[PDB]
Formats: structure tokens, C-alpha cells, sequence
């Protein structure tokens, strides 16, 4: 169920302006299959499950 | 589900095409003999007071442990012909094969008791009661906590209760990769097309990868060192953190995966992430089969049983059941007899390593922090190669670090793992000793004297009859480990049968067995024949001198060690298409 700490790096990649859009899209498909659809769903789950998300707007 | 696949599924589905659930995860254990419950359906023997098994009171598991398993631990007999790595491989292997879910303490809310804190015997709890005059638990209203393993068909007592294997029965390195699709992808590096497994992002081990951290609601690892706040690790199997020795072997294979995928990407640059992962996973899976069947199992069974129960491989046979038998979950716990009371850690030169070279196991359970903050996995892995295993002997069965102090640091009391073993075979409705003897074609003793003869130890036989009344009632783990060891093996005939039977079925009934036609090319199979555990250690650690083959026999430094130079590396050239 819970957000995993190494998945925080995935968030850094979705928020990397110069990161290959094909790579962001595989990460978004990965998160979609987990029920996390918008960037804010992803962050909010990370936060709900015990991680600091200041640094993400 | 297709009919020209080339890689295993994560769940084990579709290995047996005629019956695609055989060996798949989260299904009931096969039963090799019908279950034996107090009420014929689900109540474990011991559950109802005054209800005898075959005319005799049920012995408290803890009393059996106290009177039969307990011995002065400083008198332990080192095993001259096995390393501690022989113990650690059996634990890690077993975590490829079987895991039996139990319910969460938080399912206690509203309903039943918290099995962790109450001694009340109501579902789902089956607490171990305390005999009078126990050496440690002096309050007879106390108990050793115990959760009943989950029923595989929750419902209405009409069917006989059975239990669930949460893992792929196949020797497929599920301990590394997951037996479930969401876990398996959580274990993956999904931020690129390199085919890697995820690694820790806050820590490394002298530049080398550590397992990622798991996120548990009640993380036991954090409790072993309050200030360090190092949580448990994330792996294919939920127990990777139980002991840093085990963590070390999980971390070894994690790196071997990524090293393999790295080579395979240099060799075939057009392969995408999925294909890199699957191909490395395939190699890593055969390495586990090879180490297991070539190096480890001959030294469990010894030559005679190795030939009887594991003849030369022919080919795949889709009519054999590859499932894990319920009894194996308990019989393969023979290895608790090999366990030393200390975690041993050694340096560059195989000398005792500071801070703490000799740590009681009861300060090592779930101590994730010692891997991260006390030197990584090299000192642990040297300790495993250059320390003897404990020898199982009929009056030195198991050490008190696991019998008095199991998980002491993360529970309200130390548990007793042998006692847990016997309570667990009762939970699982396993038949007694003589019924497994019969199943194995072995004489069944009925009298103290006849038990004496089978064990070649009249005194152990008297103690066993004192506790149990009849050899029919002896719990399978207890009787199995009480037997004299076969020549050049570490089990008696009973456990040799059970264990060897199980592994034959896992090999002969595995469509992806590494020697079966079509799985690997002829050349790939001649390359894989070279692999060894010492070489895997050489490729993924700072260790340049390792144990010589057979690593599970080698155990004294410097006598049984060689430089890594000596050892052929794995040649992946055959993968170049
Ligand atoms: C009893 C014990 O060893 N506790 C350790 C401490 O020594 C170590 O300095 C710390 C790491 O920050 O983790 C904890
Ligand atoms: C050719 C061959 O090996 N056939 C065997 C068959 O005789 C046996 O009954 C079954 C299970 O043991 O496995 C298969
Ligand atoms: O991006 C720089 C970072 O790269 C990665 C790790 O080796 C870190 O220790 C380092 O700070
Ligand atoms: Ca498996």
C-alpha cells in the first residue's frame, strides 16, 4: 500500500524540466497503476505515508 | 496465458500449462498426508484442555523445548565440515519457497485480542502456555505470543483448514524479485530502461548498493536502535531484515542482478528495460538452482539420500506437483539447529572486526541499522564463510539466543523458536512423527526401547516419551531433528526424505528448470555451470579472498580460502543476440 522512499526519486524526475518526456510518461503510468493520477496525488500519498514533501511546491 | 513464453511469471502462474495455478503464489499448501486437528477440521491439538491426542495429554511446546532442546550454550559443538554460510543459505533458500501469512495485530480492533499482548486463547491467537518451573518465564499466567496462520478458505468449518503459501514454490529467486506483480515492480528501477532493481537512495555500502527501505506501519527494525532510525529493508520476501546475515545475502543477489543487467546492456545495447530485467532475473534464478542442487543439498542430505531422492535429472515432467507441502514448511526448519548464538564480523584479514566482533543474536534481529551504520555487508559475509556452523547433536539441539531471546528487542518477551516450531506444526494440523515415518517408508517405533534404537540414544528416547507419551505424538520438527545425522549430511532419514522429496518435485515439475531443453541454449548452460557463490561474492563486494569450493564445507581461514583471481568469472558471451 504505502509510498516507498526510493519512489521519491521518481518525483524528482517528474519535476525535472530537462528530463526526457518519454521517461516522465513511464513514471506517470507506473504511478497511475497505483491509483495516483496527478502530481498532487503522488506527493500527497508520499506525505500521508510519512515523508517530507516540502521541496515540491 | 500463452503457450510460447520464455520468462517466468512473477506469481508462478502458467508454469504447468495443463494446470496453470500449480506452484503459483497465494494458494494453499499441498498436503502429502491428511491434516490432524483436535476436532477433525480446524482446532489445533493443545487448544482444548484435557483433550488428549491418541490417548495422551498434549505436551506444552515450551515444556518440550525446556526439557529436550535446552543446553548450556557455551558447550556448543562447532561443525568441522560446514560454514555458517551453510545455515544462512538454507534460511535464504526457504524464503524462495514458502511464507505463511498470519493476521495483523491491528485486525484485533473491536474483535479478537491482540495476540501480541494478551494471553487469552481466542481467535486468531494460539498462545503458548508456560509450564511450571520454567527457567525464564516465572509467571504461569504469562505466555509466548502466537498468531494462527491464516486459513486458505475463510468460512464455515465444513472443509478441513489449510494454510497459504504466499510465495512461488519454484526455486526462482522470488526472495529477490517478488511473488506478486505490484511488489515486483516496486522492487524495480522504473526511472530508466536499464533493467535494474531499486536501490537505497540515502545510503551506500562503500560505494556499493544497499537494499531500498521498506515502509511498514509498525517497523520492528526502528526499535532495535531507537536513535539510529534505520527501518527495515524492502525485498522479494518480507523477512530480508530478520538478521543482517540474511540481509547480506539478499543484498548480494540484488547487486548481482544489476551487475548482470549492466553487462547484458553492454552486450546487447538494443534490449529494453523489460528485457534486461527478465534476462538477468533468468540467470540469477538458475544461479540459485545451481548453488542449491549442486553445492548445498548434497551437504544437507549426504550421498545416500541424495541418490535416492534426487536422481540424475532427465527432463521436465508436467505431471509432478511442484507445490510446497505443508510439512516442508516445518521440516525445513531443521536449520535452526545450525544457528550460532553470535553474529560474527571479520575484517580485510579475516580478523575480528570492531566495534563488536561477536554480537549476541538477540541484539541482531531486525537490526537493519548494523548493516547501514556498522560496516556494510563485507564483514558479515566474511564471518559467514570463516566461522563454523553449530553442529546438531542430540543433547545440543538449539541455542538459547533463539530459544529464550528470539526477537527480544522488538516484542514484549523473547520468543522460543523451537517451541514456536512445534506450536506451528499443531496450528497447521501436521501429523505426528510416526505417520511421517510411514510416509517415508521407515520403521515406526512404538516403545521407548524401539525409539531408542531409531535414535541410537536411549536417553533422548526416554525424554521424548516422558513429554509425549507415544512416538505417534512427537511433533515433526522435534522428532526430525532428534534423529541421528546421515553420513556426510545434516539430517536424519525422516527429514532427508521429506526435504529431498520436496526438492525433487520442485526440480522435475519446474518448466523453467535451468537444465530443461529450451530454457537456455547449450552454450549458456555450459557457462552457467561455472558459477559459484564465492564468485558472486567476488563480483559484488570489497572481498578479494573468499572461500574455496565447496563454500558450505570450507570454514577456516586461511586454510579453506583463495584469492578471487583464482576463480573463473561468469561468461555472458553466449547471450550476444
Ligand atoms: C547499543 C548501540 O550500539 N547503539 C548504537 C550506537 O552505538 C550507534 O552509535 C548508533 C548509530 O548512530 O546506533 C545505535
Ligand atoms: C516419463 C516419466 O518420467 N513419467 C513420469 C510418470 O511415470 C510418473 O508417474 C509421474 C509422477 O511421478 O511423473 C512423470
Ligand atoms: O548528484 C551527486 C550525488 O550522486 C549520487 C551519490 O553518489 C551522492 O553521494 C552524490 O552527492
Ligand atoms: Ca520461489
Amino acid at each position: 500500500a504505502n509510498f516507498l522512499e526510493h519512489e521519491l526519486s521518481y518525483i524528482d524526475v517528474l519535476l525535472d524540466k530537462n528530463a526526457d518526456q518519454a521517461t516522465k510518461d513511464n513514471l506517470r503510468s507506473y504511478f497511475a497503476d497505483k491509483g495516483l493520477h496527478s502530481i498532487k496525488d503522488i506527493i500527497n500519498k508520499a506525505k500521508q505515508d510519512g515523508f517530507d514533501v516540502s521541496k515540491y511546491e | 496465458c500463452p503457450e510460447q513464453d520464455k520468462y517466468r511469471t512473477i506469481t508462478g502462474m502458467c508454469n504447468n500449462r495443463r494446470s496453470p495455478t500449480l506452484g503459483a503464489s497465494n494458494r494453499a499448501f499441498v498436503r502429502w498426508l491428511p491434516a490432524e486437528y483436535e476436532d477433525g477440521f480446524s482446532l489445533p491439538y493443545g487448544w482444548t484442555p484435557g483433550v488428549k491426542r491418541n490417548g495422551f495429554p498434549v505436551a506444552l511446546a515450551r515444556a518440550v523445548s525446556n526439557e529436550i532442546v535446552r543446553f548450556p550454550t557455551d558447550q556448543l559443538t562447532p561443525d568441522q565440515e560446514r560454514s555458517l554460510m551453510f545455515m544462512q543459505w538454507g534460511q535464504l533458500l526457504d524464503h524462495d519457497l514458502d511464507f505463511t501469512p498470519e493476521p495483523a495485530a491491528r485486525a484485533s480492533f473491536v474483535t479478537g485480542v491482540n495476540c501480541e499482548t494478551s494471553c487469552v486463547q481466542q481467535p486468531p491467537c494460539f498462545p503458548l502456555k508456560i509450564p511450571p518451573n520454567d527457567p525464564r518465564i516465572k509467571n504461569q499466567a504469562d505466555c509466548i505470543p502466537f498468531f494462527r496462520s491464516c486459513p486458505a478458505c475463510p468460512g464455515s468449518n465444513i472443509t478441513i483448514r489449510n494454510q497459504i503459501n504466499a510465495l512461488t514454490s519454484f526455486v526462482d529467486a522470488s526472495m529477490v524479485y517478488g511473488s506478486e506483480e505490484p511488489l515486483a515492480r516496486n522492487l524495480r528501477n522504473m526511472s530508466n530502461q536499464l533493467g535494474l532493481l531499486a536501490v537505497n537512495q540515502r545510503f551506500q555500502d562503500n560505494g556499493r548498493a544497499l537494499l531500498p527501505f521498506d515502509n511498514l506501519h509498525d517497523d520492528p527494525c526502528l526499535l532495535t536502535n531507537r536513535s539510529a532510525r534505520i527501518p527495515c529493508f524492502l525485498a522479494g520476501d518480507t523477512r530480508s531484515s530478520e538478521m543482517p546475515e540474511l540481509t547480506s545475502m539478499h543484498t548480494l543477489l540484488l547487486r548481482e542482478h544489476n551487475r548482470l543487467a549492466t553487462e547484458l546492456k553492454s552486450l546487447n545495447p538494443r534490449w529494453d528495460g523489460e528485457r534486461l530485467y527478465q534476462e538477468a532475473r533468468k540467470i540469477v534464478g538458475a544461479m540459485v538452482q545451481i548453488i542449491t542442487y549442486r553445492d548445498y543439498l548434497p551437504l544437507v542430505l549426504g550421498p545416500t539420500a541424495m541418490r535416492k531422492y534426487l536422481p540424475t535429472y532427465r527432463s521436465y515432467n508436467d505431471s509432478v506437483d511442484p507445490r510446497i507441502a505443508n510439512v516442508f514448511t516445518n521440516a525445513f526448519r531443521y536449520g535452526h539447529t545450525l544457528i550460532q548464538p553470535f553474529m560474527f564480523r571479520l575484517d580485510n584479514r579475516y580478523q575480528p572486526m570492531e566495534p563488536n566482533p561477536r554480537v549476541p543474536l538477540s541484539r541482531v534481529f531486525f537490526a537493519s541499522w548494523r548493516v547501514v551504520l556498522e560496516g556494510g555487508i563485507d564483514p558479515i559475509l566474511r564471518g559467514l564463510m570463516a566461522t563454523p556452523a553449530k553442529l546438531n547433536r542430540q543433547n545440543q539441539i538449539a541455542v538459547d539466543e533463539i530459544r529464550e531471546r528470539l526477537f527480544e528487542q522488538v516484542m514484549r518477551i523473547g520468543l522460543d523458536l523451537p517451541a514456536l516450531n512445534m506450536q506451528r506444526s499443531r496450528d497447521h494440523g501436521l501429523p505426528g512423527y510416526n505417520a511421517w515415518r510411514r510416509f517415508c517408508g521407515l520403521p515406526q517405533p512404538e516403545t521407548v526401547g524401539q525409539l531408542g534404537t531409531v535414535l541410537r540414544n536411549l536417553k533422548l528416547a526416554r525424554k521424548l516419551m516422558e513429554q509425549y507419551g507415544t512416538p505417534n505424538n512427537i511433533d515433526i520438527w522435534m522428532g526430525g531433528v532428534s534423529e541421528p545425522l546421515k553420513r556426510k549430511g545434516r539430517v536424519g532419514p525422516l527429514l532427508a526424505c521429506i526435504i529431498g522429496t520436496q526438492f525433487r518435485k520442485l526440480r522435475d515439475g519446474d518448466r523453467f528448470w535451468w537444465e530443461n531443453e529450451g530454457v537456455f541454449s547449450m552454450q549458456q548452460r555450459q557457462a552457467l555451470a561455472q558459477i559459484s557463490l564465492p564468485r558472486i561474492i567476488c563480483d559484488n563486494t570489497g572481498i578479494t579472498t573468499v572461500s574455496k569450493n565447496n563454500i558450505f564445507m570450507s570454514n577456516s581461514y586461511p586454510r579453506d580460502f583463495v584469492n578471487c583471481s583464482t576463480l573463473p568469472a561468469l561468461n555472458l558471451a553466449s547471450w550476444r543476440e
